[PDB]
């Protein structure tokens, strides 16, 4: 996606707003949006990469100025409709109901111990994305590589500021879930993962700090050899 | 910033609240979401998982050179020694600030952040102002936003977490703390010092 | 400026909204905003390049969804404050006055024949930007050139999608006002102007139409020789 | 598109109106803006300068091969022959659609458009949806938005007007118009055909 969310290097976005302190959750609705992440994950709405792609398809003006957890709501709805698990017309009718009756009760439901077990297991065990593959790593530390200029319309982690740029492999991490398939519903198709160093001058031309570098994580198909 | 198109914050909150409650009611009826499940998630990240965990690693590395080695070779395995790990820090790589190198971490594409050692990120880390500028003008951003001046001759390395690898800064131990207890040193370790936007606390 | 206004190649902005027809001016306020362009130009608020830079400094969320002529209002205010010709506090107080008294009269004023003469002369004579220079053109048709990777924070016409890309000079047009100085208050400093052809595949990688090219206008400092 | 943050169009218009009147009052007091000056600008571009002027050039080129040559060599000088020129078309370059080549014009950075032959651009030309996509997927954009299918084997040239040069498409003369009068052919020439987003009218 060449979306506005890919903001690295963008100018004119404003000074940082940073209260001297702020709570973990600023409102009750934020706790709900947060907790719906494991809930929809477990229900098959989406995986992590698809989750991000849903947010990348938001209206950019709304993305830029809305509360962060509203982005999560948007992606839950995006995938609920995509999978047919959410009926939009019912949702709109209930929205108007709770606009008019904000204190009305939530539906009656039973508590589920397995959902608490899932929560605890995910929080403390994690959802590891590393995977083993049969092919060996194509690159190694010290290799000079160039970042792909492809511009897919689907999900990927190809920030525009690094495309077509040259840098040096810093580390190979093993193979991981590949966003370019996973986020587009095409499965894990894992690929070797590398960190690559780009100098600021390579990235920004003369406007770059002469003594600064950006480290960026590249899956194997993103990078092609320059100098071994 | 001012946007003549934007409703008030109160009108925005009222709308989001209705929309979230409506979606919540639907997922409840599907049997996939419950109030206990919402409460547990919120309890864990309000009171259990927070930057106090990261500070324990930092002070161990500051006081245990062998642990520091292990931390810098494989961060996930090292933190596992202290009972720290899990969701959104399954792969953790720690980078050490030195006299020649300063590290700062960002996720320009979204919001990636090492939850098991820092808890959930503050809102400024997720927002477009920090994410857009730190890869482009790190030295100026650190001075203007955080009053943190990095000498021109010192290299700044910005780590853009585009993957599931999570980068965590090991800040330099402040001078004047010889022989401090691990508890006493932890009071100097801040969330900001493990993102790289501030040093650890002086004195 | 690496601003959001530099939208070429951005994805996710929405389908085109295109009424079957629409008036030149959709409201009276639009006629006013339009007419203030020659008025502030003549008064020394800004030139054409500075005008555009003012818009490039807008809040991006507002830029993306506001009426086009509102952008013009924003840049008039930007330069009115910059030059001290507009006092913001007075402006805010009058805004609230006309919010509360939308039918109140405008200030009493005399009509000025010279302002009508200016209008007609500009409309039919134009405001030509071409300039003569003592240096000859550095490039020529058929030259293969690469577009600069510099990323100035001030005004320039360096769309991000063409930076660091290679193309072929199609035409030299003569020398023109140079945006990179003019839009930043640094004068005309004219430079030779060229159109350069970039293939879609050069621009977009494999996602590019194999049978399509983009023509982009480059001032001399933007481009450096590859193959003569 | 929907944006839960955005006020109604009515509330937006009311605010802009007050803001514009307030700014207008200030420039009036400075002596630099008058109601007659506002009226003249609006009269010129509502009734005097419009795409009917561009159509006159097109039909002359269609019926006068020597003029067509001159138009394609120097567009500003050629249009000057018909009394056409001035603001925002001081430098005009005309590009001819053929059986092998289709041309389409855009200004991705703002809004540049040849006022002396087309008048002020329609709102869709200035907006981000057209500007963002036409340089990236011209063939699909032309088919989806304008029902204009360009065969895969035909080259599409997108002209991004980043300078004060203005690009204007000379559309191909439709078949079936042999011997038509200049007036009769002009009815086929549309604003859209001189931007390149549509052909000239069929039949």
């Amino acid at each position: 996606m060449n979306g506005v969310y890919d903001v690295g290097g963008t100018d004119g976005l404003g000074p940082i707003n940073r209260p001297a302190d702020e709570p973990v959750f600023r409102a009750e609705w934020e706790k709900v949006a947060f907790a719906m992440f494991p809930a929809t994950f477990r229900a098959g709405f989406m995986g992590l990469d698809e989750f991000r792609f849903g947010i990348e398809q938001m209206n950019p003006a709304e993305y830029l100025e809305s509360p962060y957890y509203w982005h999560w709501i948007r992606t839950y709805i995006h995938h609920g409709v995509r999978t047919g698990k959410i009926d939009l017309e019912e949702l709109e009718r209930r929205t108007q109901y709770y606009r008019e009756n904000p204190d009305a009760p939530l539906p009656e439901h039973e508590q589920k111990p397995e959902l608490i077990e899932f929560v605890n297991q995910a929080v403390y065990g994690g959802l590891p994305a590393s995977r083993e593959v049969d092919r060996p790593p194509k690159f190694k530390e010290g290799d000079v590589v160039r970042f792909s200029t492809a511009s897919p319309k689907g999900h990927a982690r190809r920030a525009r500021y690094v495309r077509g740029k040259t840098g040096t492999v810093v580390k190979h991490h093993g193979a991981y879930i590949y966003p370019d398939t996973a986020g587009n519903g095409l499965g894990e198709c894992p690929e070797h993962l590398y960190t690559v160093r780009f100098t600021a001058q390579e990235l920004w031309g003369p406007e770059g700090d002469p003594n600064s570098s950006v480290y960026y994580d590249c899956w194997e198909p993103y990078i092609e050899l320059v100098d071994t | 910033t001012e946007n003549i198109l934007r409703k008030s914050d109160e009108e925005i909150q009222k709308e989001i609240t209705a929309r979230v409650k409506a979606l919540e009611s639907m997922l409840i009826e599907q049997g996939i979401l419950t109030t206990s499940m919402i409460d547990r998630m919120a309890e864990i990240y309000e009171n259990e998982v927070g930057p106090h965990l990261g500070a324990k690693v930092v002070v161990k590395a500051w006081t245990d050179p062998e642990f520091k080695k292990r931390l810098l070779a494989d961060g996930t395995e090292a933190c596992k020694e202290l009972g720290i790990g899990g969701l959104q820090g399954e792969d953790m790589m720690w980078v050490e600030n030195t006299d020649e190198v300063h590290h700062v971490v960002v996720c320009t594409l979204c919001d990636c952040y090492p939850w098991p050692v820092l808890g959930l990120p503050p809102n400024w880390f997720k927002e477009p102002q920090y994410r857009s500028r730190v890869v482009r003008e790190p030295r100026q951003l650190l001075k203007e936003e955080f009053g943190f001046e990095v000498p021109p001759s010192k290299e700044i390395k910005v780590w853009d977490s585009s993957s599931e690898m999570r980068f965590v800064v090991l800040p330099q131990r402040p001078a004047g703390t010889d022989g401090w207890s691990e508890e006493e040193l932890a009071t100097l370790v801040t969330r900001e010092s493990m993102i790289g936007v501030e040093p650890a606390k002086a004195v």
